[PDB]
């Protein structure tokens, strides 16, 4: 999930890794100890926030989503360029 | 000592919550207020010159 | 600080301007410098829309 | 080794001479010129350069023609008249990177030290910076491909030291200086969207084309960092930056007070002279 | 030494209890352990202040990470009383703990979330992230654009 | 009876519940930034029109 | 200064009906309230 | 009241009306209702007693307006008993009529019979400021901008003849 | 009254003890704690003349010490002595209200939330009187923000520094806006 409330909780980690709640602190401590993730969470209730990460293998849904979000970003920058430049070029030049 | 304004802090009796805060940009509102107060005399003096030259 | 440093004399200007009104003795214009100060101050206004575009998309 | 380089417009105007002395023969191939500079200091500074007869073949790409006697004679005479500049590398005007450039650059890799490569365009239609410093160094690849010549992009800047700014400014008489203010800023704020739109839009087409219709692996490993950096901004909700918008908007209010108050001060001489001058000129006109 | 080098994982010292016991038992190497424990009080200060030194040093290591370890639960996993943890905080007041945030109602501590001046902190982070995306995006774009040229 | 078909609310255990009260989500600061940019365009226009 | 006479007249005139001074009554209201 | 005028005519002319014209601010119904007709001769004998018979019912409106300038939330005993009106119906009704105006905000609550309220009338400081004074910036820059036109055109009207 | 060092017993207009007795009100009320600590507390004038009347020392150390238990019990002497004077009587209402709101701003300045127990025991007065006191001094006096009464504990916020420190110029902006509208009225007429 690249967007749409990336913030998560330990229920998915404990559910997918069949581990108890007392070991998730050592799990994220080892995750930060390896050095592949720099996740720092300022949570109050138990939550799981992550940071920069690399797939390193493959992602096809992120290639298609890369084309969708990339074309959306490009047409939005173009829409702002034509919007501002449209009348701005005619009134200021 | 808080009434003496030696540090940032405030007391509490009902809840006992301690809060420490500060306002760094002090030189903005002072210079701005001085510009407004000094320019008020400019506009008033202008109204005195125009009010003198007209009526 | 320079604006106030000029306004401290601009407070004394309406006296002479209220006494003589004939001839100019000070070679300083006191206007184009403040216009230039406004030009340097318009960078915030011109770049505010830039930050609006960077934040927006 | 080298973090940034300095390229003077004299060599690119020498490429303009390369496009001037053609003679309408109909070849206009990638004429290779011998780039000169100062390799002593860590930063690279190109002062001037010269040319060398370079001709390729139509069908076979591996054909390359250089000259050692002309290079040693131009370098000997140029070093005799100016010993402060020596050979550093070369440059070609071809917009496409051919495979023969490893053999062309390999000669100046054996005889000369590490040569820098610069790719430019034959037509001044590219809006981007025409100069790209490509260092000739061998890098180890993670996938296991054999070690080959790799062209790493080194940043470049176009600046003049003492006189070329005066000469260019005198020959143009149309370009403007920095001139901080309204026009020089709003022009950038209007055309910058096209300055990024033509480059990014021009790149994503061949990119998306070579994603599905691509072969001959192009080091797909860097694409993970590409989309990763593209995903380093996952549409922040701007919740925490609201106070920053209050700070920047407060500075905007400061600019409002400065504009209204300062312009109100400027209105003094106008809104006074307009009366005292018109009434006295009218009462004393006749 | 490797566990004390860096990235000290939160582990139980009971596994090290028998390691120190056999460290006193074996005589082939590091033999003068009884000479280390020669004095009746010096060895007790070295042991108590040693376990204190690591139980504070690991706090100094995890203080860099902003993961909010919730030391209230850590005191439960470590099976120790909160009074000596308050004494550990009495060692932090001289160990430069001025960059922290505590709570009156709960016991959770916060080593982050400052006043966050938008002109310095968010400005710096936005500079590194935005500019890093600008020049970093600039490298692989034309770099890959030059890598795809070899196919012709 | 008439207000149950006119207002269209929920009927709890002998109590009237109120929904959709102060539940509106604030803006994402995207549109007001665009209208602020347009206002800046109007500021360069009106402030610099005669020139 | 006639600007302050609005508040001074507001509280002064407001207390003109009853509890004008009220400072002498606190000494008797301490033990009773 | 009389602040900038010092003459011994409006004082004696205003003495009978003084105690009541100050009594309007506090707004006591039962006592001042008898105080008016107690010694009231001239101001009620002026004729047809129209504006004063409307004032006797305007005391509650000036009082509830003094509440509008006063705290917003209404209690069940303290301020309801203080205003001599113990009725949770017209209290919440009039307060709701003050909520629909848009100048202030309030709320209603019922847990054990008393009317509770969070009484959070905190100003827009650090609470959506851009949407708060956005129209203030646009409007102030529009008025000051047409003022810039009002300092650019008169110079043209000056140099028009020369 | 900063030059009181050069003053002497002048039987012409006012005695020295009457001059100090008259300036102790404008100095005790019209000044804040830093102004007193810099002007009078640092100066030896009040330190020398406090031995004349022991009451003034009580009204100065009690106000500076924030002890209302003796301040309200002994304030009746200030109320009775404040009036029955030639020039100081007609203004006796301003010193009372100004001093009460000054003390309420003094104690309420360093205190964010205040329960009715510590306030009622500190001031030594019933809650029913301070209720209408604060009720009249929040709207009429305009000293702080909205008061809290959900738990019978006075709890204010006072956001008068961060945003209001910049909003102190909006009054000169509106009055200056009407003044430049008048400037537009001077145009052509």
């Amino acid at each position: 999930r690249p967007a749409n409330h990336r913030q998560l909780t330990f229920e998915e980690i404990a559910k997918s890794a069949k581990i108890t709640v007392n070991e998730v602190e050592l799990l994220v401590m080892k995750a930060l100890s390896v050095g592949l993730v720099k996740g720092s969470i300022d949570e109050v209730d138990k939550r799981v926030h992550m940071t920069w990460v690399q797939p390193r293998v493959l992602d096809l849904q992120q290639i298609k989503g890369m084309k969708d979000r990339l074309e959306f970003w490009c047409t939005d920058v173009k829409s702002m360029e034509m919007l501002v430049e449209h009348q701005a070029h005619d009134i200021l030049t | 000592m808080i009434l003496d304004k030696k540090f940032h802090g405030i007391l509490d009796q009902g809840e006992g919550v301690l809060i420490i805060f500060d306002e760094p940009p002090v030189d903005k509102t002072y210079e701005a207020a001085l510009e407004t107060i000094q320019n008020m005399s400019k506009v008033v003096d202008s109204l005195y010159n125009k009010a003198k030259k007209l009526t | 600080n320079y604006n106030k440093a000029v306004e401290e004399e601009d407070k004394m200007t309406p006296e002479q301007l209220a006494i003589k009104n004939v001839g100019k003795q000070d070679p300083k214009r006191h206007l184009e410098e403040h216009v230039d100060v406004l030009m340097t101050s318009n960078i915030v206004q011109c770049l505010a829309a830039m930050l609006d575009t960077v934040v927006f998309k | 080794a080298v973090q940034k380089v300095v390229v003077h417009p004299l060599v690119l105007l020498s490429v303009v001479d390369h496009f001037n002395r053609i003679g309408k023969v109909g070849n206009q191939k990638r004429v290779v010129g011998v780039l000169l500079g100062s390799w002593q200091k860590k930063v690279l500074d190109v002062s001037n350069s010269f040319a060398v007869p370079f001709d390729e073949d139509d069908k076979d790409d591996s054909v390359w023609f250089l000259d050692h006697d002309y290079l040693e004679n131009m370098y000997g005479m140029f070093k005799k008249v100016n010993a402060r500049e020596r050979i550093v590398g070369w440059y070609h005007t071809g917009p496409k990177l051919h495979k023969n450039d490893i053999a062309i650059n390999e000669l100046m890799k054996r005889y000369c030290p590490n040569s820098v490569l610069v790719i430019i365009d034959v037509k001044p239609k590219d809006l981007g910076l025409p100069t790209e410093a490509y260092i000739s160094v061998e890098e180890v690849h993670d996938d296991g491909t054999p070690t080959s010549k790799t062209f790493e992009h080194v940043t470049s800047e176009i600046g003049a030291e003492e006189a070329e700014e005066v000469g260019v400014e005198h020959l143009l008489r149309d370009i403007k200086d920095t001139t901080v203010g309204t026009l020089s800023q709003r022009i950038t704020n209007q055309v910058h969207g096209l300055k990024g739109l033509n480059s990014k839009l021009l790149d994503i087409r061949s990119y998306l084309e070579k994603v599905a219709t691509g072969k001959l692996p192009i080091n797909h490993q860097i694409i993970y960092q590409l989309q990763d950096v593209f995903n380093l901004l996952p549409d922040v909700s701007l919740q925490e930056f609201v106070k920053a918008f209050y700070l920047k908007t407060n500075d905007q209010m400061v600019v409002v007070y400065l504009a209204s108050l300062i312009r109100s001060v400027v209105a003094l001489h106008n809104l006074i002279n307009n009366k005292i001058a018109n009434r006295d000129a009218e009462k004393k006109e006749g | 030494l490797l566990k004390l080098f860096t990235t000290m994982e939160l582990m139980r010292w009971s596994t090290l209890v028998e390691d120190y016991g056999m460290e006193l038992r074996k005589g082939s190497l590091e033999s003068p352990a009884t000479d280390v424990f020669g004095s009746t009080e010096e060895g007790e200060k070295r042991w108590k202040d040693l376990k204190n030194r690591v139980v504070e040093h690991n706090i100094r290591i995890m203080a860099k990470y902003y993961t909010r370890i919730t030391m209230k639960r850590m005191a439960q996993l470590l099976d120790l009383s909160v009074d000596e943890s308050e004494a550990f905080l009495s060692n932090l007041v001289v160990n430069k703990t001025i960059f922290a945030k505590v709570d009156r109602l709960a016991g959770i501590i916060n080593f982050q979330r400052p006043k966050d001046p938008n002109n310095l902190l968010n400005d710096w982070s936005q500079k590194l992230n935005s500019l890093m995306s600008l020049v970093n995006k600039t490298t692989h774009l034309i770099a890959k654009e030059e890598m795809i040229h070899n196919l012709q | 009876t008439d207000y149950a078909k006119k207002r269209g609310w929920v009927l709890g255990p002998n109590n009237y519940y109120s929904f959709a009260s102060q539940q509106q989500k604030p803006e994402d600061t995207t549109i007001p930034s665009t209208e602020l940019a347009k206002q800046v365009i109007e500021y360069a226009r009106q402030l610099e029109m005669i020139v | 200064v006639w600007e302050d006479n609005w508040d001074d007249d507001n509280v002064e005139d407001d207390f003109s009906n009853q509890l004008r001074a009220e400072l002498e009554k606190h000494g008797y209201k301490m033990e009773t309230s | 009241d009389r602040l900038q005028f010092r003459q011994p005519s409006l004082k004696r002319s205003l003495m009978p009306y003084f105690l009541l014209t100050q009594a309007v601010r506090t707004g006591n119904l039962a006592k001042f209702n008898q105080v008016l007709d107690q010694f009231g001769e001239k101001f009620q004998a002026d004729g047809t007693y129209t504006l004063i018979i409307r004032l006797r019912h305007n005391v509650i409106k000036t009082g509830v307006r003094m509440i509008s300038l006063s705290y917003s939330r209404i209690s069940l005993a303290d301020i309801a008993q203080k205003l001599q009106l113990d009725s949770p119906e017209d209290a919440e009704f009039i307060v709701a009529k003050a909520i629909r105006d848009g100048v202030i905000e309030a709320s209603i609550n019922h847990e054990k019979g008393y009317v509770q309220s969070k009484e959070m009338i905190d100003i827009y400081s650090t609470r959506e400021p851009q949407l708060a004074f956005h129209q203030r910036i646009s409007f102030c820059l529009d008025i000051h901008n047409m003022s810039v036109k009002a300092m650019r055109f008169p110079p043209k009207s000056y140099n028009k003849d020369l | 009254f900063l030059d009181t060092v050069s003053t002497f017993t002048s039987y012409e207009l006012m005695d020295y003890k009457t001059f100090v007795t008259y300036t102790v009100y404008v100095s005790m009320i019209a000044l804040e704690r830093p102004d007193l600590r810099e002007k009078v507390i640092k100066g030896a004038e009040i330190l020398e003349v406090l031995h004349s009347l022991p009451a003034v020392r009580q009204y100065l150390f009690s106000l500076y010490e924030c002890r209302y238990s003796v301040f309200f019990q002994s304030l009746a002497v200030v109320e009775q002595e404040m009036k029955k004077d030639w020039l100081f009587a007609p203004h006796y209402r301003y010193y009372v209200r100004e001093m009460r709101i000054h003390a309420y701003s003094q104690l309420l300045e360093s205190y964010r939330s205040l329960t009715l127990g510590y306030m009622a025991e500190a001031f030594g007065v019933g809650v029913e009187f301070i209720d209408q006191e604060l009720s009249r001094f929040i709207a009429a006096g305009r000293l702080h923000c909205k008061i809290d009464k959900v738990n019978e504990i006075v709890e204010t916020n006072r956001p008068d520094s961060k945003n209001w420190q910049y909003q102190e110029t909006i009054k000169k902006g509106d009055l200056l806006l009407n003044r430049v509208q008048k400037l537009s009225r001077v145009i052509n007429m």
